[PDB]
């Protein structure tokens, strides 16, 4: 609620006086442990969140005043500050208690309070010097008590809560690399540092498009209600003493004879916005577009001496959105809203922007209402989506003023004329980011540094632009191509029109497209194309003709298809490609860009004719990192949060990790989980709302809730991919993997967890073969390395790919191995190496056909290893002894890892528990005695069949009682129930519950033969012996 | 020799990274977790101050091969060819040198 | 098809507009369809985005979306699957634009609500594009459920009504794989036809409804033709002693003790393979133990899937996968299998190996997709690939083995024992108390096919 | 409809073949109650189209289809008492859709 506000400067946690009438709404309660929560405006979109303090009543307060710390925020009230706030004092819900909480102290206070071996004199020490009380005090993240000396870091489980000094959980740390000297509140640097005091009449300072819109309610003192609201600018308190004048006042901002009025007026702290440097909306910074620095001096033209203008005359500014003919009807309206809004400020060729939403753009809506105010609050209803421009072209008067000039504009006494339209070049986004002021879907900013390709776009544009205005023509063109759509090629086209503030002609082939089939479609698109370009071309070059989705248009044609066809697409191609021609000889500095899903899909002819190719790539690890950052922004989260309450995430997220499980995506992909996790965040904030019925203030956003939403995007990703071998498989459903836990790790993830340590150009480490008996886990142990390690997964059995003489078996290695390089990062496993990697050189096949096939994926192998991180190779054997040896050399495989017979009762149990993990088991068993039972050759196929031969057992004895208690049942009650019927209605819980006694064990145990022949054991380990000698 | 080299550059300092920057203490009535969630994070949840790369720090020394390293890779490398196989290609290069293969 | 979702979203849109306050656009696609030209359309769609974002906040519906926006079946024959786009498709971008751009301009206003019958059948585009968040899939209703759609559908006649010794129960119990169309077709069948007869003052009677049903096909059978009255039994068939324990300890088990398997928690046991001597009742023997499980039968033989175009074959296997799932507990049957899906490297086009791996899709596929009782039968199980045979991938493998002395006797007493089904004696006149046994000496080395054959020859004689 | 259709191809097919069923069904039916509709070799315009076909002929068939059942639908509603009978010298080929919508076989 709306209550007057006032800053002390006795201390961050000073008690906060609360005028009687706030004290009031407490009643009931204590009355004197008052707590409070308090909002602040803040300059621009969004709300600050609400801090709850410990307040105090205090009558000498006014009606509804308050006053809180100023040093409790990063600030000292010096100049003025907010005169208001939105207090909440929270009745039903109690002030949570953090458990655990974080702080930073310097290190000389480290090294001089831990002194004492006491805790609690420590605690008592830091209470008396910071006045917090237990069961008293709350306490907040990134707080500061001391000036660069004593900080609050986090708090747990909130984020702010009660202070108890017993249980509370308090971490003391210091300060060891000396952040906290650097560390001041704003507004406390200078100790008044007196600036020069004079009369000058001009100084030039610096100028700053302003980042977002500012309320009137922000402005001290208030303006009057019908001033025309475009024409304000804003500084630091200091620049207007200075200048002594006042906020609320005129002052003329010139430059280099370009000159303009602007009203003035103070930042209340606390500050957020560059000091020593005036922040002007668009409106002034369009009138100096390469104006950074410029002079400002004061003004003492009166409100009563403005002159009134009678006509005056308007040119359009010249723009792809100005030419639109849906749009013309929707933006007059507005513009004469604009106007009829209240008394226009302007100047001689001064320019004028102006925002509508699109949507509503062909539902003309009441018009027909005469001098209606209720317009305004059609405003909210609609959201300004788009902007124009407007150029003051001449201005009429009817008498020679002070001020001729300037002018004012007023719909009952001045009249206005629309004329031709006028060029004029858009600023570039580094002047102002015209989104972010106007709220719209602010487009992601590039570091080019990190987007090398999108530096290497850029770097054609402003050369064209240059040449051109150095009089050199050249016609500048490129096409983006791409491997894989959803990868904004368009955004960074839309991108880097904006960082050069150059006109963008956007046209998408798949909306104006008529019937491509007819002999009209080469006419209506060439002529419909044309169209939509001259009438906007002349008065905006420099810009760009971009081409969404080209090839769609241009689509090459086989021979064979109907031969009328391919003549029309011959035609369209070649004159599209005349047009291209015609445009950028009839306007030089112009230049044309398209996208191409498929770069090889256009016709080779134009594809010559084009300058310049780009393919865009999947975003990297840093350019993922960066994308999170961008998507997690607060003013990307909360473009569209109508309900008050702000979105935002907790400091402890890794967004390098984020970044890091992100590989293969791409940006909508992102933006869905960014999007999913504020899913989760919306429903679990509401979820606690109606709970407890106390809001923990914002919502969050936990790195569990980002984690799962990558994988939900990711499984709805490889289900429209081939790979189906990723479902769900852990560590606990297979045991005997200790054994070789560091090998495996270390050959899997080491690379890929420490590339950098792996780019010293050395090779990364080849594959792993597995060897032993049978179902002893090993596809199994694959299978948990890939799902865990999240890689993609093909299984290839080695025999499969023989074929009568020879059909396609080197063929079909090529295929596998270049869809897993399609679909990095991924595993490859090949079953039974054996039956396709046998002992070659000595015996004579018929055909040799394999010896081939072993040299290609020898070769293969190899040449992998150099290059082509994220991809390994690993084969399975059973019988080794077969196998070639050399694929036993390292590069081939190095880590001869190996899955023998478990001998210890303890591999058996680990395989057993891990097996029987989810097995309703009644309390009997006790699988150490069935792990004794079990001889040694067992292997984890046995214990398989085991387990499923213990349930098979287990479910006949249930059935037996089920069955004996149907016919009990039946003659006690006299009818015939069927089986089908007992089980729908009859058969409570009990009946559909499985209980597993240590008799079935016995009894599959008992049934259950060796799998391998003791014989077969000592092969195996005779060929283990035999192989890891060397 | 890079094996070798694994204990030359990466014994530098503590395991590849930043380290020994430790925990000074707590104030907990039971709650003595000291591990590094609330370790590595919180005071310096961020690796460093806005993390990022920097020069060659990762494969700073090349693993030289030596002398002694040289001498040992030529004796565990044993010959790719068997003397049979030589002995069979040498003689009938020689056939079809009475031929074509020589002069 | 019949799962009523017209009357859904129109339950769903009332209740939406009295208790949250939505504008709500219907319409059906249809009315789209019937001028399905780009621009005309994109007019249309412009029209509703605007008058949509006119009433914040707003609800789209379209019942029937793939009549309009469903992209052509994948293929569709043309090989040119990309670089060109289809009208659809081209009408697909333009809506997603717009709503899109809306969505980021406000999530809150407008939230479309599709409406299709198959995930694959709706364009992709809108997932690739990630339109669609989540999908719910309405299955066929359950007897539970039946029971009051019933217990609704005769009150909608009011007139009508039930037996006291009939219960809504039954009529759950009988009724199965009826979607509300169907049950609501039933309803009407059966009200006529006890219109009919009128003696009773319309009360429900076990007989007329056995006779309804008997009359009765459902929609999801219909359009098929489903091989099922056979009418083999275990008097039939009473031989393969062992192959009848091990079908009933793998079909029988189930539908007799589901509790049971329901927290089973290894996946059950999909399907097992028959083989062994030609005509040695591989064929039988499944229909019998159908029988005894009563569950649903359907005998699929080699040529049904198999097909002139390449890659319709495939498309021809994922629909018979769709119905045979459709109807859990069901028996799926490949006959003569060693003609459908041999080891590979069988196949100059490799139109068998494709095919092949099209159906490991589904049994490897781990789906829920086991009520369906796979089962097939080759007299060369050696021409199968060695991937369709893995243990715990693939469940057993049942061998025919020759009739001998004990099995051909019981073949032949079972035999000529045979009540007639249209008479219910004797399938031959057959001797009293004759010396059976001797008979089964001379036969050895025969099959059951030749028992039954030389019964029949000697009953010409 | 085997004999006056009188247009089979043209896109205003089905558009002329529905709306003359129509015209002449509600010109005469208002005032002849009961009676009952009859459609001769019905099948011969309604029929499960292959996919081995050009696709925008299927969505005119599937058009024709769609209009015949709410053709069939409106009758009856706006007629009480009023019934129809179709004739098909083969199942498989009516649209298996419409079929289910249907009553009687
Ligand atoms: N870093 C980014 N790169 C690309 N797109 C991004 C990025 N961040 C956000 N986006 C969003 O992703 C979308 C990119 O769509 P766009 O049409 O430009 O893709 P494209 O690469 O041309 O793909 P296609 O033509 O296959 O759809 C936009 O909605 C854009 O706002
Ligand atoms: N709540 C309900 N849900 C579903 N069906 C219902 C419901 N109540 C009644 N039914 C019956 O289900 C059938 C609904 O048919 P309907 O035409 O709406 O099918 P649909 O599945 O929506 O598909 P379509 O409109 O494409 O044919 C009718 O027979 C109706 O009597
Ligand atoms: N026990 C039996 N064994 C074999 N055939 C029997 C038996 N009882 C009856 N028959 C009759 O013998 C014939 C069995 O041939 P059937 O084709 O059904 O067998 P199959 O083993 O499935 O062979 P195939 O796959 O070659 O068709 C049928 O005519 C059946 O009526």
């Amino acid at each position: 609620m709306k209550a007057s506000l006032t800053f002390s400067l006795s201390g961050i946690y000073a008690p906060c006086s609360i005028s009687r009438d706030i004290y009031l709404e407490y009643g009931d309660k204590k009355a004197e442990c008052l707590y409070g929560t308090i909002r602040l405006p803040q300059y621009g979109p969004g709300c600050t969140p609400g801090k709850i303090v410990h307040c105090v009543l205090d009558d000498s307060l006014p009606f509804c005043s308050i006053v809180v710390p100023s040093k409790l925020f990063g600030f000292m009230p010096t100049q003025p500050t907010m005169d208001f706030c939105y207090f909440e004092p929270i009745l039903d819900n109690v002030v949570p208690v953090l458990d655990s909480v974080t702080f930073l102290i310097n290190e000389q206070l480290y090294s001089k309070l831990m002194d004492l071996p006491q805790e609690m004199q420590q605690i008592q020490f830091l209470h008396y010097k910071y006045n917090i009380n237990s069961m008293e005090t709350v306490v907040h993240s990134r707080d500061i008590l001391t000036s660069g000396l004593c900080q609050i870091l986090n708090c747990s489980p909130f984020p702010q809560g009660l202070v108890d000094f017993t249980e509370t959980q308090l971490i003391l740390v210091n300060d060891t690399e000396q952040k906290l000297s650097a560390l001041k509140y704003a507004n406390e640097d200078e100790e008044y540092a007196l600036p020069k005091i004079g009369t000058n009449s001009a100084l030039s300072i610096d100028l700053e498009s302003l980042p977002c819109t500012i309320s009137r309610d922000l402005l001290r003192p208030a303006p009057h209600i019908n001033d025309d609201n475009s024409i304000y600018a804003f500084t630091d308190a200091e620049t207007l003493l200075r200048l002594d004048v006042t906020s609320g006042s005129f002052i003329t901002v010139s430059n280099m004879g370009c000159v303009r009025l602007v009203k003035l007026f103070v930042l209340l702290l606390p500050n957020g916005f560059k000091k020593r440097t005036i922040y002007a909306p668009p409106k002034i910074i369009a009138s100096f577009p390469d104006c950074s620095v410029v002079t400002i001096s004061k003004s003492n033209i009166g409100h009563t001496d403005i002159p009134i203008a009678n006509q005056v005359f308007i040119s359009r500014v010249g723009g792809w959105l100005q030419s639109q003919k849906c749009f013309q009807n929707i933006i007059l309206t507005t513009l004469k809203k604009f106007f009829s809004e209240s008394k226009r400020i302007l100047c001689q060729n001064d320019l004028i922007p102006i925002a509508f939403d699109s949507s509503m753009a062909d539902l003309n809506i009441a018009e027909e209402n005469d001098e209606s105010d209720d317009e305004d609050e059609l405003g909210q209803y609609y959201k300004n989506d788009s902007l124009v421009w407007f150029f003051v072209t001449s201005a009429e008067l009817d008498c020679f003023s002070k001020d001729n000039s300037h002018f004012i504009i007023d719909p009952n006494r001045t009249k206005l004329i629309t004329t031709n339209i006028t060029n004029r070049r858009p600023l570039p986004l580094s002047r102002s980011n015209l989104q972010r002021y106007y709220g719209f879907a602010e487009t992601f900013y590039y570091d080019l540094h990190i987007f090398p390709y999108v530096r290497q776009l850029v770097n054609i544009l402003e050369t064209s632009f240059n040449c051109s205005q150095r009089g050199i023509t050249l016609n500048a063109s490129v096409l983006l191509h791409s491997t894989t759509n959803n990868v904004g090629k368009a955004t960074m086209v839309r991108f880097a029109s904006k960082y050069l503030g150059i006109h963008l002609l956007e046209i998408d082939c798949l909306s104006l497209t008529s019937n491509s089939r007819q002999l009209d479609s080469t006419s209506k698109i060439i002529g419909y194309i044309r169209a939509k370009c001259e009438n906007v071309l002349p008065y905006a070059s420099p810009a760009v003709i971009f081409l969404a989705h080209l090839d769609s248009i241009l689509l090459d044609v086989n021979a064979n298809q109907d031969p009328e066809a391919i003549k029309l697409q011959k035609s369209i191609n070649f004159e599209m490609s005349k047009l291209l021609d015609d445009f950028t000889f009839k306007f030089p500095g112009t230049t044309f860009v398209g996208s191409v899903n498929n770069i090889d899909n256009v016709p080779s002819s134009f594809r010559s004719h084009m300058r310049f190719e780009i393919l865009v790539p999947v975003p990297s690890e840093a350019q993922r990192l960066r994308i999170f950052q961008w998507y997690l922004s607060s003013h990307e989260l909360n473009r569209d949060v109508q309900q008050k309450v702000p979105v935002s995430y907790m400091d402890n997220i890794s967004f390098s990790s984020l970044s890091s499980y992100s590989a293969g995506l791409t940006p909508l992909d992102i933006k869905s989980i960014v999007e999913t996790a504020r899913m989760t965040a919306t429903a679990r904030f509401y979820q606690e709302s109606k709970k407890c019925g106390w809001l923990p203030q914002s919502i969050l956003i936990t790195q569990e809730d980002l984690s799962k939403a990558t994988s939900k995007a990711r499984n709805e990703f490889s289900v429209s991919i081939g790979a189906p071998q990723i479902p769900n498989v852990t560590w606990d459903d297979i045991g005997g993997i200790d054994f070789v836990k560091g090998e495996i790790l270390d050959t899997i993830d080491m690379p890929l967890k420490h590339p950098e340590l792996f780019t010293s150009g050395m090779k990364k480490r080849s594959g792993i073969l597995f060897y032993g008996p049978p179902g002893t886990g090993k596809t199994l142990m694959a299978k948990a390395i890939a799902t865990n390690f999240s890689l993609n997964f093909f299984s290839v059995k080695g025999p499969e790919l023989l074929n009568m003489y020879i059909g396609e078996s080197e063929a079909n290695v090529r295929r596998v191995f270049q869809k897993a390089r399609e679909a990095k990062p991924c595993v490859i496993f090949f079953d039974e190496i054996d039956s396709v990697a046998p002992k070659r050189g000595n015996q004579g096949d018929s055909g040799g056909v394999m010896d081939r096939i072993v040299s290609q994926l020898l070769a293969e192998l190899d040449g992998m290893s150099t290059d082509a991180d994220g991809v390994f190779v690993i084969g399975a054997t059973n019988r080794p002894d077969l196998l070639d040896e050399a694929l036993l050399r390292p590069g081939r495989f190095d880590k001869l890892l190996y899955l023998g017979i478990p001998d210890t009762d303890t591999k058996q149990l680990n395989i057993l528990e891990a097996l029987t993990r989810k097995f309703v088991l009644d309390n009997d068993v006790k699988l150490i005695e069935l792990a004794k039972l079990c001889p040694f050759n067992y292997t984890g196929a046995d214990f398989y069949a085991l387990c499923s031969d213990a349930m098979l057992n287990a479910m006949s004895r249930i059935a037996r009682m089920v069955e004996k208690k149907v016919s009990q049942h039946n003659e006690l009650t006299g009818e015939n129930i069927s089986t089908r019927r007992w089980f729908d209605k009859i058969a409570t819980k009990e009946d559909t519950k499985v209980v597993v006694k240590m008799e079935d064990f016995l009894k599959a145990q008992e049934q259950l033969t060796p799998s391998v022949s003791r014989a077969e054991l000592n092969h195996y380990e005779a060929v283990r012996a035999n192989f890891e000698g060397a | 020799s890079v094996h070798r080299w694994l204990s030359a550059a990466d014994q530098s300092e503590v395991v590849p990274g930043n380290d020994n920057i430790e925990y000074f203490s707590i104030n907990e009535h039971g709650r003595r977790e000291e591990n590094r969630l609330r370790l590595k994070t919180l005071l310096q949840q961020d690796v460093v101050h806005e993390t990022k790369t920097s020069t060659s720090a990762a494969s700073e020394l090349t693993a030289v091969v030596t002398i002694n390293d040289l001498l040992e890779a030529c004796q565990e490398t044993k010959p790719s060819i068997s003397t049979s196989e030589l002995v069979k290609l040498r003689g009938i290069y020689d056939r079809f040198q009475k031929d074509r293969n020589g002069e | 098809q019949g799962i009523g979702k017209t009357r859904l979203l129109k339950e769903l849109i009332n209740e939406v507009e009295k208790d949250h306050h939505i504008f709500v656009k219907y319409a059906d696609c249809e009315t789209l369809h019937e001028t399905s030209n780009l621009d005309k359309t994109q007019k249309l769609i412009m029209e509703w985005c605007s008058f949509c974002y006119w009433y914040g906040p707003s609800l789209i519906v379209l019942d029937n979306v793939e009549a309009l926006f469903g992209k052509p079946q994948a293929n569709d024959g043309d090989p040119s699957n990309n670089g060109q786009w289809d009208n659809a498709s081209k009408l697909l971008n333009f809506f997603i634009n717009q709503v899109t751009k809306i969505f980021n301009k406000d999530n809150k206003r407008i939230r479309v609500l599709f409406s299709g019958k198959q995930k694959t059948q709706i364009n992709p585009l809108l997932f690739d594009k990630h339109f669609v968040s989540e999908t719910w899939s309405l299955r066929a209703p359950d007897k539970h459920a039946r029971a009051k759609l019933l217990e609704y559908f005769f009150s909608k006649n009011q007139i009508m009504k039930l037996n006291r010794d009939l219960q809504f129960s039954d009529l759950s119990l009988e009724t199965e794989g009826f979607s509300p169309l169907d049950l609501e077709i039933f309803t009407e069948k059966i009200f006529y036809d006890l219109q009919l007869e009128r003696d009773c003052d319309n009360v429900v009677t076990r007989e007329l409804f056995s006779k309804s049903l008997s009359a009765f096909t459902p929609s999801a059978l219909r359009g098929v033709k489903l091989t099922k009255e056979t009418n083999i039994k275990w008097g039939d068939i009473g031989a393969l002693a062992n192959a009848k324990d091990v079908l009933l300890e793998t079909l029988e088990w189930p539908t007799k003790y589901e509790p049971i398997f329901v927290n089973c928690p290894l996946r059950l046991r999909s399907g097992i393979l028959l083989y062994g001597y030609p005509g040695c009742g591989k064929t039988l023997l499944a229909s019998a133990v159908a029988q005894q499980c009563g569950l649903n039968f359907i005998s699929v033989k080699g040529p049904e899937i198999l097909n002139k175009f390449i890659g319709a074959s495939e498309q021809n296997i994922r629909e018979l996968f769709e119905r045979a799932q459709s109807v859990k507990p069901c028996i799926l049957f490949f006959d003569e299998f060693d003609s459908i899906a041999p080891k590979r490297g069988h196949d100059s086009t490799g139109v068998t190996d494709r095919v092949v791996n099209q159906l490991l899709t589904q049994m490897d596929g781990a789906e829920g997709l086991d009520g369906v009782y796979i089962l097939a039968a080759t007299s060369r199980p050696d021409l199968i690939d060695s991937a369709l045979l893995r243990p715990g991938r693939l469940d057993k493998s049942v061998i025919c083995n020759i009739p001998t002395e004990s099995e051909r006797l019981d073949i032949l007493q079972a035999i000529v024992n045979s009540k007639d089904k249209d008479t219910g004696q004797k399938k031959f006149a057959l001797e009293k108390n004759a010396d059976l046994k001797l008979i089964a000496e001379k036969t050895a080395g025969f099959s059951g096919a030749d028992l039954q054959g030389l019964c029949y020859n000697a009953y010409l004689k």
